[PDB]
RNA sequence: AGCUAGUUGGUGGGGUAAUGGCCCACCAAGGCGACGACGGGUAGCCGGUCUGAGAGGAUGGCCGGCCACAGGGGCACUGAGACACGGGCCCCACUCCUACGGGAGGCAGCAGUUAGGAAUCUUCCGCAAUGGGCGCAAGCCUGACGGAGCGACGCCGCUUGGAGGAAGAAGCCCUUCGGGGUGUAAACUCCUGAACCCGGGACGAAACCCCCGACGAGGGGACUGACGGUACCGGGGUAAUAGCGCCGGCCAACUCCGUGCCAGCAGCCGCGGUAAUACGGAGGGCGCGAGCGUUACCCGGAUUCACUGGGCGUAAAGGGCGUGUAGGCGGCCUGGGGCGUCCCAUGUGAAAGACCACGGCUCAACCGUGGGGGAGCGUGGGAUACGCUCAGGCUAGACGGUGGGAGAGGGUGGUGGAAUUCCCGGAGUAGCGGUGAAAUGCGCAGAUACCGGGAGGAACGCCGAUGGCGAAGGCAGCCACCUGGUCCACCCGUGACGCUGAGGCGCGAAAGCGUGGGGAGCAAACCGGAUUAGAUACCCGGGUAGUCCACGCCCUAAACGAUGCGCGCUAGGUCUCUGGGUCUCCUGGGGGCCGAAGCUAACGCGUUAAGCGCGCCGCCUGGGGAGUACGGCCGCAAGGC
RNA sequence: UUCCCGGGCCUUGUACACACCGCCCGUCACGCCAUGGGAGCGGGCUCUACCCGAAGUCGCCGGGAGCCUACGGGCAGGCGCCGAGGGUAGGGCCCGUGACUGGGGCGAAGUCGUAACAAGGUAGCUGUACCGGAAGGUGCGGCUGGA
RNA sequence: GGAGGUAAAAAUGGCCAAA
């Protein structure tokens, strides 16, 4: 019944990275869209479309990978090493302006809802609002 | 567990007990012995162990342990718990203080004196 | 685990500076509790202090704020203020004085005594400063205070010298005797100079007071120091205390001799029983140094209660299974509110402490002056993504409808055949049974092997499987009735109706229990025969409960997949059970194996996860003691939770 | 080449590893400690009911009796409720102790047997029931942590 | 040809002890 869709998205792409897929079927929601919109800016994904499967709306998210390595192992590094919600529905995270993490001295984001919309780390602090840590991606 | 059976239930805290009950954790205790004699010690060794059986001013009564060679502790001499077990010794938990009321410092000692209770020698150097 | 009589509310009063059952009269029957009442145990609370990367953990001593007490208990009086520490009344315990009838006292104020204890100080000096009371003032009082004393109790500063000095004295230790070490260490030579002696000598003190000025503002003058002749300055001047712990690894520092599981050491691992770097001493070395070790306690390390930051197949840990109450959590779209959430402004968040600068004591410890924001909470304004609420709509979740499918799912009644045992009849003999071998046992009283008839109880061969069904326990001849779950196709209706689920409730193999029935085979206990040193066992011959039915209990388990439930995502290959289809093949549910990615300490798991995630419940926190004891609840008991 | 002794290669089981001349279980004997039950005994705290009840506030009387400067008044005094405390009785919790008794931990080399680990010589474990010096045996059912 | 699968034996080993 989707307990939680938001992080339910985050593992539909962190079960794809891992089998190296072109693109992957999410729940559509206007939500979780903004969620994708600021991964697609933020160069993780190529990007995403409005899709229709069997009468019902989805989300096609264009994954994206690194060069094919050489050696053992050729599999291509991740673009998205991982991904994984923070805020959770049984217990809440929100944080101020202040109380902002540094995702990996800022070389990694953490998407966070403010009441000016979905920002980023570095956009929350920039406008000063900040509050639900929705997930950070490293 | 869950979030929602952390705020219910909880974390429990250790509260460790003491190994050595000395009434409020009181760093030594006066006591009169009542009998001294030798007891054997556990598997791994083999020998007399001096100890006594001292009856301190809480009414407790436990078996110290002597340390040293040679003593001068009788049935009715007041002595000084210390602390600290004896790990070959079932049942000592306790050490007697050297060089106390009843309790003679080692004679002849010269290395440790600072433990044992032996005041320094002088031969003129 | 239930509590509650002024108990909860009302009306009218008494009392208070003032609301209030604070107390009283009458009326109503209420009030509190798993969001943990009531009861028991402990404890003054905070700013802060210690620790910690932080989050946290521990703690409340000096100092500052609040509270509570003044020998134990009750009470009022005076008063702006007290139920009053050096005011009052009474009771009790103790102490003292008594002409014996009736009198005084309250160190948890400063010192000091006694007792308890491991342990905690002077019956010091002055009101000079600050502050308090009274007084217009002069001034008086002030064990507040400012100081001095004792104590390495802590912190900080300082001394026991400095420069030379032998291829390197004596003694002591080691040795392979050649020498090596203590060791520039010492003596010795120069230099400086803590102690001590002499002289000088404070800051802390400026007002109150007195004059001019109107006893105002402003100006001028005078008095006063406990510390103390201390600090400090100047002159002279003596080479002038070193101790403690450790040297097997952790952990820094190695050799000799003595002892021989003795004496002894030990924080953990562990050393010692004849060559011990671990015992005792010596030399030498290492670490600190007026200190050094020990004990006790707090934090850390311990991510070893895991919020940051842990786990539960086999290491400790999934509840035996289900149904569900509270609670926790919840799909897509559109608005309203703005409770959570976020931003801004404002007030508060005392001082001291902490931090950063600067400065005063010759430095520091200590102390002074500036500066910086916390966290929380109150108020005003704004933002509305998300969580919440309200209203509307939706279909992918969920439920329903129509038509079909499989199955040992459950209960009730009836019914079939094989086999065992016993009875009856016929035929027929000298043994049958049983074992590793035997013997008990049965048998000429006609046994075992065979035929025929009858009685009774229990279980259902082949089909049958690596099969199916159920939530679990568990369910197997056949027929019928009643009845549960489940799967597929059609996409027909409702429309978020959902997931989980502390408690409760129900089900719950075998054994066991109560009442009644039944009892063929089997078979605890029991009895025999064997075995053996012994047999209370294994083997053999008998055999009672029980095994079977009805009703009621008991509630356990290796109740196991040692794997809680629901949902979404992540390669496949192969066997099989069961539906649907344009049935070669595709698709859905279920049971297995091998295995991508991934996970795991490994074994292994791997769309029937132990992988990747979310929700909810249950459980773990080293082993033994112990699933024990006590208490509680349940049970007829065994016994269970 | 079945059997007895020794040995080689592979595999299988293990709780052995100074290694089966291994390991290991329970009872019994002796010693130390703590703890449960126990005729009971003692103490501490607390609760309920009643009896007596100081001081004191409050309320009534202040009269056949008192003192007063104004007297429809005040004071002394008398009575009553409450009340510290004391007494009697019965309960609740906690602690100390008690002949004896139960099991437990711990203590180099004591006695008895062989239960388990190698099909541990009867696969082992397990719930329950009965029996037995003791490990344990047996019945019924279950598990693979056995073939 | 896949399951169902065979016991006659026989007890014990003092304590501590090498990087
Ligand atoms: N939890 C300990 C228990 O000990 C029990 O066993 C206890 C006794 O049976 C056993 O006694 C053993 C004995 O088994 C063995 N056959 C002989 C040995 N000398 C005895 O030893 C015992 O007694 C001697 C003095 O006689 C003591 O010096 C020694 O420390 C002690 N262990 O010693 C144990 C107590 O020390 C059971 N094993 C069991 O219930 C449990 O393990
Ligand atoms: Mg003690
Ligand atoms: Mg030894
Ligand atoms: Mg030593
Ligand atoms: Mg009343
Ligand atoms: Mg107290
Ligand atoms: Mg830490
Ligand atoms: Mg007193
Ligand atoms: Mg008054
Ligand atoms: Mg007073
Ligand atoms: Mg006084
Ligand atoms: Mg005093
Ligand atoms: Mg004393
Ligand atoms: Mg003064
Ligand atoms: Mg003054
Ligand atoms: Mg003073
Ligand atoms: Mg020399
Ligand atoms: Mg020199
Ligand atoms: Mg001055
Ligand atoms: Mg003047
Ligand atoms: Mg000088
Ligand atoms: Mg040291
Ligand atoms: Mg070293
Ligand atoms: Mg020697
Ligand atoms: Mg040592
Ligand atoms: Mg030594
Ligand atoms: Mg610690
Ligand atoms: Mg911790
Ligand atoms: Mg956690
Ligand atoms: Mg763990
Ligand atoms: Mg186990
Ligand atoms: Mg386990
Ligand atoms: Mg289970
Ligand atoms: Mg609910
Ligand atoms: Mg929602
Ligand atoms: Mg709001
Ligand atoms: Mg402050
Ligand atoms: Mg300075
Ligand atoms: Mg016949
Ligand atoms: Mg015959
Ligand atoms: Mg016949
Ligand atoms: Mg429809
Ligand atoms: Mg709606
Ligand atoms: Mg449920
Ligand atoms: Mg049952
Ligand atoms: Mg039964
Ligand atoms: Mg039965
Ligand atoms: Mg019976
Ligand atoms: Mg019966
Ligand atoms: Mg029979
Ligand atoms: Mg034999
Ligand atoms: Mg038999
Ligand atoms: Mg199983
Ligand atoms: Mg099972
Ligand atoms: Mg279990
Ligand atoms: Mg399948
Ligand atoms: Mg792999
Ligand atoms: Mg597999
Ligand atoms: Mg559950
Ligand atoms: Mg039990
Ligand atoms: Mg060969
Ligand atoms: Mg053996
Ligand atoms: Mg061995
Ligand atoms: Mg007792
Ligand atoms: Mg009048
Ligand atoms: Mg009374
Ligand atoms: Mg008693
Ligand atoms: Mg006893
Ligand atoms: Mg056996
Ligand atoms: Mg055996
Ligand atoms: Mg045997
Ligand atoms: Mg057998
Ligand atoms: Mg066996
Ligand atoms: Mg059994
Ligand atoms: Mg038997
Ligand atoms: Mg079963
Ligand atoms: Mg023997
Ligand atoms: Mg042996
Ligand atoms: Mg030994």
């Amino acid at each position: 019944m989707l307990t939680d869709p938001i992080a339910d998205m985050l593992t539909r792409i962190r079960n794809a990275t891992r089998v190296y897929k072109e693109s992957t079927d999410v729940p559509a929601s206007r939500f979780k869209e903004e969620i994708l919109r600021i991964l697609a800016r933020e160069g993780f994904i190529k990007g995403y479309e409005r899709v229709d499967v069997d009468g019902k709306p989805y989300l096609r998210v264009y994954l994206k990978y690194g060069p094919r390595r050489q050696g053992p192992d050729p599999r291509p590094e991740q673009v998205i090493h991982h991904i994984r919600r923070i805020s959770k529905p049984g217990r809440r995270v929100y944080v101020g302006v202040k109380e902002i993490p540094r995702v990996r001295r800022g070389l990694g984001i953490a998407i966070l809802s403010t009441s000016k919309g979905v920002l980023t780390d570095r956009e929350a602090r920039k406008l000063g609002v900040g509050g639900e840590l929705i997930c950070e991606v490293w | 567990p869950t979030i929602n059976q952390l705020v219910r239930k909880g974390r429990e805290k250790v509260r460790k007990k003491s190994k050595v009950p000395a009434l409020k954790g009181a760093p030594f205790r006066r006591g009169v012995c009542t009998v001294v004699r030798t007891v054997t010690p556990k598997k791994p060794n083999s020998a007399l162990r001096k100890v006594a059986k001292v009856r301190l001013t809480s009414g407790y009564e436990v078996t110290a342990y002597i340390p040293g060679e040679g003593h001068n502790l009788q049935e009715h001499s007041v002595v000084l718990i210390r602390g600290g077990r004896v790990k070959d010794l079932p049942g000592v938990r306790y050490h007697i203080v050297r060089g106390v009321y009843d309790a003679a410092g080692v004679k002849d000692r010269k290395k440790s004196r600072s433990k044992y209770g032996t005041k320094k020698p002088k031969e003129a150097a």
